[PDB]
């Protein structure tokens, strides 16, 4: 899912 | 709706989200609070299971001893989503392992059953309107949303009440599509939730906000000013990477190509893959078959973590680098993916000065491939702070959480508990 890593 | 915001159709990306005041940075655009939240299996013990809160001395929970709370209140409201897994935990035993997805799933159809009306977590956009790109699914993806309900069914029949096959292909889809992975200031991984308002936003990759969580609490802040008319984007995906591998990912997970200025002028794509200013200069060839060396690579550590001892994952990082600084420069980016993969497994076996001495060769270039405030800067630094402080280097430690700190009041905003926690940790020592 929408991670920054 | 949202003051200063608004619902609007974006060209070529379907619905978005609009600025109809300025926003300067660090300043907070809105908050969200989670629609449907799960605290990561590995997490449990560290923080609550209802708020999020990290702390000492976590009362368990008596029947199934694998959920923890602040308090018998965080345990009272937890129980309406805890329930579908208490008893299933003991019955199934050993064999309780659904998904991260499916687990959140649950969450969501019990939430739609107990609170079918729009929720305040839904001012500007509802679950139930969540875009979900069912048909662009191929075979492997339907395979896979497949065995996600087959889990579902497995796991969840005895409290929910489940639509036909349909409909949990497109939720899942949804949640595929919409989800968030709720991080701290680490960026470690703490659990996954549903944002819709936070959802609405668009990609980019020179986003102008950022998400942050304050428990399970989504917070968005400008990170570039905003004013009115303009869109606000913020990005999905980790930003190191250069267009063709960040774009690989978007297609692959999100169903869209981006446009942004990044992706169209490539600016940032040389010195992401420097190359080594060699007396013979690499050929084109040369370069194309590291980059995919390269790739194969990281694929191939992120399935050998899974079961390969610390030493062979710290072999498969030292022997890699090895083969690509021949071309590479210290400062490529798949050079710092394995420096970083290598710091975290130092990490894990407590070799605090291998960590440190890896960081240390990663921080700058990290600096200089990502966007001004970045997550990932900050929690670098972080890290680095941290285990400066842990080694008695105080004018070191001080100095890189104080970075931390000043990119962290912008993009957490200055009265945030993690800065408060990082404060007390620079006056302690
Ligand atoms: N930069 C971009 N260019 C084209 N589509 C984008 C985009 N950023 C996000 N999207 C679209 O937005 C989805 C993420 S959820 C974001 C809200 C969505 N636009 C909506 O109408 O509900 C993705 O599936 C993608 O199709
Ligand atoms: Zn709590
Ligand atoms: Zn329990
Ligand atoms: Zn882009």
């Amino acid at each position: 899912l929408l991670s920054k890593r | 709706g949202l003051g200063g915001l608004e619902r609007f159709c974006s060209p070529g990306k379907g619905r978005g989200l609009r600025a109809l005041q300025p926003f300067q940075v660090g300043d907070l655009l809105f908050s969200c609070p989670a629609y449907a939240y799960v605290l990561t299996v590995n997490e449990r013990g560290n923080h609550c299971e209802y708020c999020f809160t990290r702390k000492e001395g976590l009362s368990k929970c008596g029947r199934c001893k694998q959920a923890f709370y602040c308090n018998v209140e965080c345990q009272k409201e937890d129980w309406p989503m805890h329930k579908l897994e208490c008893s299933p935990m003991v019955v199934f035993g050993e064999n309780w392992n659904p998904s991260e997805t499916v687990r959140l799933t649950a969450r969501i159809l019990a939430k739609q059953k107990i609170h079918p009306e729009r929720t305040p977590s839904e001012k500007l956009l509802a679950v139930k309107e969540f875009e979900s790109h069912l048909d662009k699914l191929d075979n492997e993806k339907k395979d896979l949303i497949q065995s996600d309900i087959a889990a579902l069914h497995h796991f969840y029949s005895k409290h929910l009440e489940f639509p036909d096959n349909d409909s949990l292909v497109v939720l899942f889809a949804q949640v595929n599509c919409n989800g968030f992975t709720i991080e701290d200031e680490e960026l470690s991984h703490l659990g996954s939730a549903i944002f819709p308002d936070v959802a609405l936003m668009n990609h980019s990759c020179c986003p102008n906000v950022i998400v942050t969580y304050k428990g399970t609490l989504a917070e968005v802040r400008a990170v570039q000013e905003i004013k009115p008319g303009e869109e606000v984007f913020t990005s999905y995906i980790d930003l190191l990477y250069p267009t063709e591998d960040r774009n690989d990912r978007l297609r692959d997970s999100y169903f869209f190509t981006c446009e942004c200025q990044e992706c169209t002028t490539k600016d940032k794509d040389k010195a992401k893959v420097e190359i080594r200013k060699l007396s013979d200069p690499p050929k084109a060839e040369a370069i194309r078959d590291m980059v995919r060396y390269a790739r194969n690579v990281i694929e191939e550590f992120r399935r050998a973590k899974h079961y390969k001892s610390p030493s062979e994952l710290l072999e498969i990082c030292e022997l890699s680098q090895e083969k690509m600084s021949s071309v590479f420069e210290d400062s490529n980016v798949y050079m710092l993916h394995m420096m970083y993969q290598a710091m975290g497994v130092c990490l894990y076996m407590q070799d605090w000065e291998g960590a440190l001495q890896y960081g240390q060769k990663i921080i700058k270039p990290y600096s200089k491939h990502y966007p001004l405030y970045s997550l990932n800067v900050a929690s670098m630094w972080l890290k680095l702070g941290r285990l400066y402080m842990g080694l008695e280097h105080k004018a070191a430690g001080e100095k890189a959480l104080k970075k931390a700190i000043a990119i962290m009041e912008v993009a957490h905003g200055k009265d945030h508990p993690y800065i408060s926690e990082i404060k007390q940790e620079i006056e302690s020592h």
